[PDB]
C-alpha cells in the first residue's frame, strides 16, 4: 500500500500601523487610534513596521507490505517517533512527533483471476503536539489523521485508487488610513497588506500481487553482505565463534 | 490503534485542549528562572504561571469525579 | 480606520465503494501560521475536518442513487486572541447534511 | 527470524534574522518586527545567525532462535537495556533505552515437506514518555514498536519476507525580507534557509 | 412514524421536557470554563449548573425504579 | 425563557444583591494600576477586594449546603 | 455539490511509476544507496 | 499563541500601568554608577527605587489573593 | 448610585471623622516647599504628617480585623 | 413570638450574655474616629474589639458542634 | 541505573544544575574573607554571594512543596 | 511451595519494583541528616526523598482498594 | 403563543389559545438611565377559548 502527501505554501506580510497622542495647552487632549487613556506630555507617536516573506515545500511517501493467506484475516501495525534538536544543543529539549499506521485485511480469490479485499486503513500523525516555537513545524511535517473502510477488487497485478483529498485556498487583506492612504508620494506609508496561498494533496493507492516463489538470495546470504558492508560484522572474534557456529549454520 | 476514549476522557480532553500552551510555558519559565533565580522579572512571571497550572489540574480532577458518581448511581438501579 | 477582506477555500474528497456496500471516509488536519511581532515567537493554528457516510445504488435508468450523510467544518473556538490569524486562516461554518439524491 | 533496521539522515540550517527599534528626538518611535521599542535612536538592532550541518547513519540487526516440537505451540520472550555515558562527564546521569521482543508460534508439517506456522510477533523500543537529551538520540537509535499476526508456509530451508515498511521524506524552507532578500550582493544577509532529508527501511 | 414508548418512558421523558435546556447549558458552561479555568465568575456559574444536573439525573432514575417495582408486584398476582 | 433551577435562584440573589461591586472592583484596580502608590487608592482598593472575597465565599458555601439537603431527600425515594 | 462516476479500469500509469517519478523529481529518492538496495530489492523486485 | 489566564490578565495590568518605570530604573542606575557623589542623581534614584519596590509588592499580593478566591470555589464541587 | 458594604462603612467613618486633614497636609507641604528653611512651617508640617500617618494605619488595621472575623464565620456554614 | 429552635436558644444565650458590648464597640469607634491619635482612646478600643472577636468565634463554633450532634442522631432513625 | 529519581527529585536537581558553581564560590569567598575580616573588597563580595545563596535555597524549597500539594490533591480522588 | 500471590498482590508489588531503591534512599538520607541536622544540603535532599515516599505509599494503598471494590461488586451477583 | 383553530359552519373561527408575554424578571435597573430608556411591561399569562 502506497501513501503520498505533498504540500506547498507561500506567505507575505508587509506594512505599518500608526498611533499616538498630543496634549495642547494641557487643556485639550487629542489621541490617534488609542484604546486607552494617555499620559499628557503628548507629542508621542509610534509606527509599527512589519515585513516578511516565506515559501515552504514538503513531501512524504510511505509504503507498508503485508503477507497473508487466502480467506485469513491479517493485521499490520507500526508506530514511529522522530526527534529534532535545536541550537543550544547541549540543553535538554528535543522536539518530537509520532506517526503511526495500521491495516486490517481479508483477501478473496476470484475465478476471473482477480483479488477482492475487505479493507480498513487508519493512518496519520498524532493529534496532540506540543510545539511552542515554529522550529518544530518547519522541521517535521504535519499530516492529517485519516480513516477509511471499504471493499475493493482489482485485476491481478494492477493497482487502484481507494481514496484521496485535495484542498486549495487563498486570502488577501488590506488596511489604510482613510485620508492619508491615498497621498500621492507617501500613501504607501499608511497601508498594511497580507496574502496567503495553500495547496494540499493526499492519496491512497493499493496494489496486490500473488506470491508463488520464495526469496532469492537467501535471507542470511543478504544479511552477511549488509553486516560486512556496514562494518557491523563482528563474527571475527575467536571468542564468539565458539557459539556462533551453532547458530550461523547447521 | 488510536486510543479508545470514553466520556470521561472527553471531559479531561476539554481541559487539555483548553490550555493550549500552558503545559510547556510552565517548563520554560522554570528553566530560565532556575538559570537566574534572583531576577524579579522572572519571579513575577513564574508565580503566575505556576498558580494557573495548579488551578487547572485541580478543577480537572474534581470534575471527573462528579461524573463518575452520577454514572455509578444510575447503574446501581439496573438490578 | 478602513479595512477590506477576502477569502476563498475549496475542498474535494474522493471515495471508492461498491454497489450496495456502505462506506465511510473521515479526515481532519491542523494548519499553522507564524505570527509576526512578539520577537516572532508567536504561532497560531486551526483544525479543519470532514466526514462522509454513503450508500450507493444502481438504477435501471443508468442513474445512481445515494444515501448521504455529511458533516464538515472548522471546530468552534471561543479562544481567538488575535487579528492576524483571523486575517490569515479562514473561518468556515460547522455544517451537517443528511439526505437522499439520485 | 531476521530483523533489520537501517536509517540515514541529512540536515542543514543557514542564515539570519533581524529586528530592532528607532527613535527620533522622542518625536516618533519605530519598531521592526518588535512589539516594544528599545527607546533607542536607530541603535541596538539585533541579528541572530544560524549555521549548522549534520549527517547521521544507524544500522541494527537482530536474530532470535526457538526450538519447538511439531503441533506444540511455543513462546519466546526477551527484554534488554542499554546505556550511554555523556561528555561533560563530571555529573551527567546515564541515558538508557530498552528493546523488547516476543514471539508465539505453532508449527505444522505438510505432506510435501513444507512447514506452515501460525505467527504472532511483537518487537520494539519502548516510547520515551516526554523528553530526552539531544546526545542520547545521537547514541541510541530509535526503532518502531511493531506488531504482526499472520500465517505463512515455506519450502524447506527457504525463507520469506512476512512484512516490512519504508519511509522517505524531504523538506525545504526559506525566509526573507521582501526587497533586501533580492539584492544581488547582500541578499544572503537577509535570507534564512533550512533543509531536511530522511530515509528508513524495516523488514522481517 | 414515531417509535413505540411505554409508561416508564413517558415518566422518564417528563423530566427531560421539564428541563428545557439544561443538557445544553451544562455543555456550553463547561467549554467557557475550560477555555479560561481561573475566572471566578465562570466557576460560580458552573458549580450551579453541575449541581442541578446531578440532582436531575439522580431523581429521574429512582422514580423509574419505584414504578417498576409496583408493576412487577402486581403481575406477580395473576397466577 | 431559558430554564433556571432553585440553586440558580439562590445564587442569583447574591448577584442582584451586590449591585455594582463587580464593576467597582475592576475600575478601582485600573485606577490603582495607573499610580501604584497613592494612599487613597490603596485604602479604597483594600476595601473593595475584601468585600469581593467575602461575597464569593458566602455564595458558594450556601449553594453547597442546599445541594446536600436535596440529595438527602432524593435518596429516600428508593 | 456531488458528482459520482463508475470505475471500470485501473490506474494508468501504474502507482509504482508515478511514485517513482515524484521521488526522483523531488530528490527524495534513496534507491541509489549501495546498502539499502540489498533489502529494497525484495520489495521492488520481489 | 500567547495563551493567558485570568491571573495573567491581572498581572499584565500593572506592567502596562507602569508605562516605563522598568527602563527608567535601569537607566537612572546606569548613570548614577558613573558618578556616585552627585546628589541630583542620588535623589532621582531614591524615588525610582521606591516606586519599583512598591509596584512589585502590590502586584504579587494581588495575584496571591485571587488564587485563594479561586481555590476556595473549586474545593466545593464535591 | 453607590454601593457600600460594611467594611466600606467602617472605612468611611474615619474619612468623615477627619474633616479636612487630607487637604491640610497638601497645602502645608505646598507652602513649605516654597521656603523649606522656615521653622514655623517645618513645625506645622511635622505635626500634620504624623496625624496623617496614624490615621492611615488605624484605618487599615481595623478593616483587616473585621475581614478576619467574617471569613471565620462563613467557614462554619459548610 | 416567632418560632425559635434549640440552636436559636443556644445562639441567643451569648447575645443576652454580653448585654451591652454590641453597642459599646460602636460608640468606641465613633469616639476614636474623632481624634485617632489619642492613646487613651486607642487603649480602650483595642480591648472592646478583642472582646468582640472572641465573642463571635465562640458563638459560631458552639452552634456547629450541636448541629453535628443532632445530625448524627437523626442518621440512625433508618 | 543511576539512583532512582522521581519528578520532585528531577525538579530540585534543576536548580543545582542551574547555579553551576555557586555552592563552591560561597565557601571560597567565605575562606578568603575569614583570612582577613577587615577588608572591604572581601566584605562587598561575600555580601552578594551569601544573598544569592539564600534566595536560591529558599525558592527551591517552596517550589518543591507546591508540586507536592498538586499531586496529593489528585491522588485523593482515586478512591 | 513457592509463596502464593494473587492479583492484588501483583498490583501492589508493581510499585515496590517500580521504585528501585527509594525504599532505602530514604533511610540513608535520614541517617545522614541525623548525623548533621544543620546542613542545608542534607535538608534540601531529605525534603525531596520524604515527599516522593509519601506520595508513593498513598497511590499504592488507594489503588489496591479500588480493585478490591470491583471484585466485591461482581461476586455479589453470583447469587 | 399556542393555538388550535376550528372552522365554524357559519364561517366563524374558534380557537383554543394560550398566551404569555413580558419582560424576564432580571432587574438590571441599578442606574437611572436603565429605567429611563427601557420600558417595563408586565409579565402576563392568559388561557381561554374564543370564537
Amino acid at each position: 500500500l502506497w501513501i503520498v502527501d505533498l504540500n506547498k505554501s507561500d506567505l507575505e506580510r508587509l506594512g505599518t500601523s500608526w498611533s499616538g497622542s498630543i496634549t495642547i495647552g494641557d487643556k485639550l487632549g487629542v489621541s490617534l487610534n488609542q484604546s486607552s487613556i494617555s499620559t499628557l506630555d503628548g507629542s508621542r507617536f509610534i509606527a509599527a513596521v512589519n515585513a516578511l516573506e516565506e515559501k515552504k515545500q514538503a513531501t512524504v511517501v510511505s509504503r507498508p507490505v503485508l503477507l497473508t493467506q487466502e480467506n485469513v484475516p491479517a493485521i499490520f501495525d507500526n508506530n514511529r517517533t522522530f526527534y529534532t534538536k535545536l541550537i543550544g544543543e547541549r540543553n535538554v529539549a528535543l522536539e518530537h512527533v509520532t506517526y503511526g499506521t495500521m491495516i486490517r485485511v481479508l483477501p478473496r480469490f476470484s475465478a476471473d483471476g482477480q483479488i477482492e479485499m475487505s479493507l480498513d486503513i487508519e493512518d496519520g500523525n498524532d493529534k496532540t503536539p506540543q510545539s511552542d516555537t515554529t522550529t518544530s513545524v518547519d522541521a517535521l511535517p504535519e499530516v492529517g489523521r485519516t480513516l477509511i473502510s471499504t471493499i475493493a477488487r482489482v485485476p491481478h497485478g494492477k493497482s487502484l485508487l481507494v481514496g484521496g483529498y485535495t484542498r486549495d485556498a487563498n486570502t488577501d487583506t488590506v488596511q489604510s488610513i482613510p485620508f492619508l492612504g491615498k497621498l500621492p508620494l507617501i500613501g504607501s506609508l499608511f497601508r498594511y497588506s497580507s496574502k496567503n496561498k495553500s495547496n494540499v494533496v493526499r492519496v491512497f493507492m493499493i496494489e496486490p500481487k500473488e506470491i508463488v516463489d520464495p526469496l532469492t538470495p537467501d535471507a542470511s546470504e543478504s544479511v552477511n553482505n549488509i553486516l560486512k558492508q556496514s562494518g557491523a560484522w563482528s563474527g571475527d572474534d575467536k571468542l564468539q565463534k565458539w557459539v556462533r557456529v551453532y547458530l550461523d549454520r547447521g | 490503534a488510536t486510543p479508545w476514549s470514553g466520556y470521561l476522557d472527553d471531559v479531561s480532553a476539554k481541559f487539555d485542549t483548553g490550555v493550549d500552551n500552558l503545559q510547556t510555558q510552565v517548563t520554560e519559565a522554570l528553566d530560565k528562572l532556575a538559570a537566574k533565580p534572583s531576577d524579579p522579572a522572572l519571579l513575577a512571571a513564574y508565580q503566575s504561571k505556576l498558580s494557573e497550572y495548579n488551578l487547572y489540574r485541580n478543577a480537572q480532577s474534581n470534575t471527573v469525579k462528579v461524573f463518575k458518581d452520577i454514572d455509578a448511581a444510575i447503574i446501581q438501579n439496573f438490578r
